[PDB]
């Protein structure tokens, strides 16, 4: 009955189960270069006085 | 020009939806629950 | 075709219904009963066989008793405070025909009466509308039928006009 | 019997967990710790959309960053146009119970779903001059919850039936079908390659798919009550939740852990809408109690609140070039923020 559902549902723990992972201190370094590589365009950070904004009346 | 037709599009769009909001407020919405196999079939006829 | 929501039309009296039967539906109410937040009135149907002989696919789980549990949490949803409820009791020819052999004292623990159908029907009807506890906002309309009865229409007709006067004299804050 | 599978699995969840508490050298909060913050962000209404007459549910940014498109629980679906306030289409619908709706990338058709089950495309497109049903996507059980346009051709749904799936416009049958999920899907974001995808369901997890071979690889947990939203990071290696527990969480698929938690302990109602900002530094929620707030993703503070709308904020988006935010409430206003 419920044997195959839980055989599945082994089957996907164990393909789960043998993954890569690096670590997280590398991660949040990555995740930190990014956001100060693109910090420089982005108009939320710092709005632009009319001159680009197409929303100025 | 492409401004202006823009401009008449708009309006005659918010004609068409006043419109349809003004007859679809005269109407009443019954929400019709039950329990499971207790009737809810006779009331349809 | 469709599945899911299921509508359908009629007019009485120079007036306009619209019933929705999303009892279809087979998820989780919790994420769509907010959906129908500004309906006029709620039709629930109740049938009166159930009071015993028959429980539903399960062991000690009596249907009538079923019935009030979603009764109970339907009328006191913080979405439905100022909706008031049109209840049906349908199906009271089975009742009575019932009544004399299968007395009502095997669906709720004390008493029903003479065992009668009219001192029953009258109890059951009492039980099921003191599930409500936002008396002072909204109200209940009941009305037994059966596979006979014709008159329905009107009484829907009549509690929503109703409904919608007193709603109006609430506004103004006569009420 | 199979209580040795139940032993089995619980030796894999360990073992999974084990494995989990080892590339947690150090925290994110340490690493950016030693930088400077933003400040104080300020921003403010720009254009004012009206015409809708009942709450609204659903909103999708264009790919040029200049029209909208919104869904009312009515039959009604506008075209918006931020440059100018004036409405371009307007489509009725069969079923008044619209629930999301989407903008193809190809700036051609649409999308929306609800309680019918049913998905339809709509030819916004040169059709003799106006828009007509082209496809009607039926086979889910449950309600429609969320759609995607990966192509002109293919479209993502996810429903209610705790199942998601890849349609064929051109043949109306579904091609692939996902399943694992034990609760009603709410929530799917593609990625930027539209290679792998994201999903949150009623029961707390998260997995991540791919389109071609159709089997889920990674599941992330966390929250202790429904999701709502989710969105990737601008990147691709990370995304954001929101739930039921007034927190909203960040994970990254390459380390297969949780980064970060923003919340507050003023804040008790649930979030209805996620999304990031360009360069991943600007997180944008939106929640029960009428607000809408923004956050810091690498540090977790609170850096500007938005408050213009009377009644519950139910979706929210940011263009595609970072210029504007877009706000959808249960009345019917829709509100431009720069």
């Amino acid at each position: 009955a419920s044997i195959a559902q839980a055989r599945k549902l082994v089957e996907q723990l164990k393909m789960e189960a043998n993954i890569d992972r690096i670590k997280v201190s590398k991660a949040a370094a990555d995740l930190m270069a990014y956001c100060e590589a693109h910090a420089k365009e982005d108009p939320l950070l710092t709005p632009v006085p009319a001159s680009e904004n197409p929303f100025r009346e | 020009a492409e401004d202006k037709a823009a401009v008449e599009r708009s309006k005659m769009i918010d004609r068409n939806l006043r419109e349809d909001g003004e007859k679809a407020a005269k109407e009443v919405k019954l929400l019709l629950l039950g329990a499971g196999e207790s009737g809810k079939s006779t009331i349809v006829k | 075709k469709t599945t899911g929501i299921v509508e359908t039309h009629f007019t009485f009296k120079d007036l306009y219904f619209k019933m929705f039967d999303v009892g279809g539906q087979r998820s989780e109410r919790k994420k769509w009963i907010h959906c129908f937040e500004g309906v006029t009135a709620i039709i629930f149907c109740v049938a009166l066989s159930d009071y015993d002989l028959v429980l539903a696919e399960d062991e000690e789980m009596n249907r009538m008793h079923e019935s009030m549990k979603l009764f109970d949490s339907i009328c006191n949803n913080k979405w439905f405070t100022e909706t008031s409820i049109i209840l049906f009791l349908n199906k009271k020819d089975l009742f009575e025909e019932k009544i004399k052999r299968s007395p009502l004292t095997i669906c709720y623990p004390e008493y029903t009466g003479s065992n009668t159908y009219e001192e029953a029907a009258a109890y059951i009807q009492c039980q099921f509308e003191d599930l409500n506890r936002r008396k002072d906002t909204k109200e209940i309309y009941t009305h037994f039928t059966c596979a006979t009865d014709t008159k329905n229409v009107q009484f829907v007709f009549d509690a929503v006009t109703d409904v919608i006067i007193k709603n109006n004299l609430k506004e103004c804050g006569l009420y | 019997e199979l209580d040795q599978l139940r032993q089995e699995a619980e030796q894999l969840k360990n073992q999974i967990r084990d494995a989990r508490k080892a590339c947690a050298d150090a925290t994110l909060s340490q690493i950016t710790n030693n930088i400077d913050p933003v400040g104080r962000i300020q921003m403010r209404t720009r254009r004012t959309l009206r015409g809708h007459l009942a709450k609204i549910y659903a909103m999708h940014w264009g790919t040029d960053s200049r029209l909208l498109v919104s869904a009312s629980q009515d039959g009604k679906l506008i075209i918006w146009d931020s440059y100018t306030t004036n409405k371009v289409h307007a489509i009725p619908l069969r079923s008044s119970w619209v629930m999301t709706c989407a903008y193809a990338p190809s700036g051609n058709y649409v999308a929306c779903g609800g309680l019918d089950n049913i998905c339809s495309i709509y030819n916004l497109k040169t059709r003799e001059g106006n828009v007509r049903v082209s496809r009607e996507l039926a086979g889910h059980t449950g309600y429609l919850s969320c759609c995607r346009f990966l192509d002109d051709n293919q479209i993502v749904t996810s429903s209610g039936d705790t199942t998601c799936a890849l349609w064929d416009i051109e043949t109306g049958q579904q091609t692939t079908t996902f399943t694992g999920h034990t609760g009603d899907v709410m929530s799917l974001s593609l990625a930027p390659d539209t290679r792998l995808f994201v999903s949150g369901a009623c029961d707390a997890s998260a997995k991540l798919w791919d389109v071609r071979e159709g089997m889920c690889r990674q599941t992330f947990t966390g929250h202790e009550s429904d999701i709502n939203a989710i969105c990737f990071f601008p990147n691709g290696n990370a995304f954001a939740t929101g739930s039921d527990d007034a927190t909203c969480r960040l994970f990254d698929l390459r380390a297969d852990q949780e980064l970060m938690t923003y919340s507050h302990d003023n804040i008790i109602c649930g979030i209805t809408s996620v999304s990031f900002s360009k360069s991943g530094r600007l997180l944008l929620a939106g929640y029960d109690d009428f607000n809408c707030n923004v956050w810091d993703a690498l540090k977790a503070d609170r850096a500007g609140v938005l408050a213009g709308h009377d009644n519950r904020v139910s979706c929210l988006g940011v263009t595609d070039d970072g210029m504007a935010v877009a706000t959808g409430s249960w009345d019917s206003f829709l509100k431009i923020w720069n």
